[PDB]
């Protein structure tokens, strides 16, 4: 019924293994670029 | 056409003050009028504010939008206190609504 | 659309900011983040959670009645 | 050089690079680009499946198996398609929920276009599901199609018309293949029109308050936020494809054709459950289908029922509770739609159905009005 069964889970392995590399990395890329906003400071100085 | 105070009015006030705290816009430093939905009547009321109020609202909104992005809030010491919350937009808004309603009544005849 | 330069009027606000290559991308990730999530959780549980336990309770009851009523049943037919 | 002058890149720049966007849009805002990714996903895999599927009654079920067994990597392509259809609905749901909660429907045109996009994809997924000519594909095709038969006076000429016969047969499988191939291209055009109307005002945000004082460029920020979020859409899609290919997929479509025999308990796909429960609730032919249509067509009444002086529900404790009661109610409809029409279930199913409508048509609007009063507005 499911001949692909074994290849799929070998791929599936690779998907979690790769995802476990890329996820943290891409997340870190976004934080880097968003740094500038996250730590920005404001001040109001009206007359 | 006056006198009354009631333990009940305070309960009503207590219910309002309760909801105000529950609404939470005061945790972002916002004031009630800062959160109003800008429709036309409102855009015009914003437009009529004097420089000081106009500028204050701009800074408050920026302060809140910036908090929202960090999903943070101000220290409790800085929340806007119900009853220290100024209805700054109200009178302009009411007046802009009155004039529109007048235009509408003229358009009927 | 609308373009930077024609959005709206702003007067008197200073914005200080750092270069990404000068700051950390995760400063106090856990030290400050965990507390923060606990706090956002508290702020919303009372509104989010209740309707769902209400569904949960009807979910377990509902299925319970279903099983006991039809199948399990054949209760008394005594002669 | 410049992105701004070239007649073509100018569109790109104004849509993805320099577009001013709120500094504060949340994760909830990621779904629109995920819906775009979904559409492209469906388009690519869809297409490669079309290079091997055949639309005739006989070989339909068979060609699909040819793909899963014979054609190189057809199985992975076939599962991505199927699981992509589910993700697409997951995204529609979040996207529509985000708009409700945050008041985004106040952008009339873009919201109205969204409803059209909703109906178009539902139409699309329906035709799609029928394609492999399995038991559910067939009976599901039979149920849904027959709804039209409830329409007074012209009801039956219409179903027979859409059938191209006296019941779901040969003619229908072929036309469904055709309409299912063109619909996503037509969807794509409506989506560009959706995006056009949206740019006219730009995005809304969690607070419901104008962000013109704190706009940031879509590009570095949402470009990366969208990338990260695409990868999340991908993980969730692969998990299904690669660990749970049959999980949302009903076991009965793995058995060919039976115009003679209806399965004991036919069960909709998942994303139709709540609507299926509503249709079923009421024991009436006409009224069921009317309730069914209204259950979706209601989104376009939502904007008339906005009652609050605030846009978002971020500062609205009452509306928040009612919103989740709505979600919790939909989740109940889902559970009930996947269950036999019997004792505990029909009554639960009827009360949830009045609740859905009761809360949209009356509860939410009344909460908004008391929130206004509570604030002295
Ligand atoms: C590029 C346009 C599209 C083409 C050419 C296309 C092609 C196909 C073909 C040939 C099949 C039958 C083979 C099979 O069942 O695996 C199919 C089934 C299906 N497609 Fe599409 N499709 C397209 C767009 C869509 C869209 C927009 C959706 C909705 C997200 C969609 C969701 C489905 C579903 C649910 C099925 C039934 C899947 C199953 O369980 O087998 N596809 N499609
Ligand atoms: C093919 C289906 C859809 C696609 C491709 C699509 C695409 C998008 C995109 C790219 C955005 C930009 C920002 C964001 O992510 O929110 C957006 C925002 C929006 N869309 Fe859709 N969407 C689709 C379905 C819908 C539906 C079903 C509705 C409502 C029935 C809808 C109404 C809106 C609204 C109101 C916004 C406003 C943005 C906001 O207020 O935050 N769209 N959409
Ligand atoms: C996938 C599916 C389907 C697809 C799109 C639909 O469109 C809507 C989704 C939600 C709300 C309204 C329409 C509805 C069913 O197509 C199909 O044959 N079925 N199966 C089915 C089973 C029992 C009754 C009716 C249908 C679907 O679930």
């Amino acid at each position: 019924a499911e001949p692909e069964h074994d290849h799929r889970k070998r791929m599936g392995l690779k998907m979690l293994l790769m995802m476990g590399l890329l996820l943290p990395l891409v997340y870190a890329m976004k934080r880097h670029k968003w740094s500038v906003l996250k730590s920005r400071k404001l001040a109001y100085r009206p007359p | 056409g006056r006198p009354a105070v009631s333990a009940s009015s305070r309960w009503l006030e207590g219910i309002r003050k309760w909801y105000y705290n529950a609404a939470g816009f005061n945790k972002l430093g916002l004031m009630r009028d800062d959160t109003i939905h800008e429709n036309d009547d409102v855009k015009e009321a914003i437009r009529r504010l004097p420089e000081n109020l106009y500028d204050d609202r701009v800074f408050r909104i920026k302060r809140a939008l910036d908090l929202s992005m960090r999903q943070q809030i101000l220290p409790k010491e800085q929340w806007t206190k119900y009853e220290e919350d100024k209805s700054y937009l109200e009178p302009y808004l009411k007046e802009v609504i009155r004039e529109r309603k007048e235009r509408e009544e003229w358009a009927k005849k | 659309g609308r373009q930077f330069g024609h959005l709206t009027r702003v007067r008197h606000v200073i914005t200080y900011s750092l270069s990404p290559f000068e700051q950390r991308a995760f400063p106090h990730y856990f030290s400050k983040g965990i507390p923060n999530v606990l706090r956002r959780t508290r702020a919303c549980i009372l509104r989010v959670a209740p309707p769902f336990v209400a569904f949960y309770l009807v979910y377990t009851w509902g299925t319970q009645e279903f099983e006991k009523s039809k199948r399990k049943n054949p209760a008394a037919y005594e002669n | 050089n410049i992105r701004k002058s070239h007649p073509l890149m100018k569109i790109v720049n104004n849509a993805f690079i320099d577009l001013p966007a709120p500094s504060n849009i949340s994760s909830w805002w990621n779904f629109g680009s995920l819906l775009g990714i979904c559409l492209i996903l469906q388009i690519l895999t869809g297409l490669f499946l079309a290079m091997h599927y055949t639309s005739d009654t006989t070989t339909a079920f068979s060609s699909v198996t040819h793909i899963c067994r014979d054609v190189n990597y057809g199985w992975i392509i076939r599962y991505m398609h199927a699981n992509g259809a589910s993700m697409f609905f997951i995204c529609l749901y979040m996207h529509v929920g985000r708009g409700l909660y945050y008041g985004s429907y106040t952008f009339l045109e873009t919201w109205n276009i969204g409803v059209i996009l909703l109906l178009t994809v539902m139409a699309t997924a329906f035709m799609g599901y029928v394609l492999p000519w399995g038991q559910m594909s067939f009976w599901g095709a039979t149920v849904i199609t027959n709804l039209l038969s409830a329409i007074p006076y012209i009801g039956t000429n219409l179903v027979e018309w859409i059938w191209g016969g006296f019941s779901v047969d040969k003619a229908t499988l072929t036309r469904f293949f055709a309409f299912h191939f063109i619909l996503p291209f037509i969807i794509m055009a409506i989506a560009m029109v959706h995006l056009l109307f949206l740019h006219e005002t730009g995005s809304n945000n969690p607070t419901g308050i104008s962000s013109d004082v704190d706009k940031i460029p879509f590009h570095p920020y949402y470009t990366i936020k969208d990338i990260l979020g695409a990868l999340l859409l991908i993980l969730a899609l692969m998990l299904l494809v690669l660990f749970a290919p049959d999980l949302l997929g009903d076991p009965d479509n793995y058995t060919p054709a039976n115009p003679l025999n209806t399965p004991p308990h036919i069960k909709p796909e998942w994303y139709f459950l709540f609507a299926y429960a509503i249709l079923r609730s009421i024991p009436n032919k006409l009224g069921g289908v009317l309730a069914l249509a209204f259950s979706i067509l209601i989104l376009a009444l939502i904007p008339l029922l906005h009652t609050s002086k605030q846009r978002s529900m971020m500062f609205r404790p009452l509306s928040q509770c009612l919103f989740w009661a709505l979600v919790a109610d939909l989740l109940t409809l889902t559970w009930i739609g996947g269950q036999p029409v019997e004792h505990p279930y029909i009554t639960i199913g009827q009360l949830a159905s009045v609740l859905y409508f009761l809360l949209i048509l009356v509860l939410m609007p009344t909460a908004g009005t008391i929130e206004n009063k509570l604030l002295k507005w």
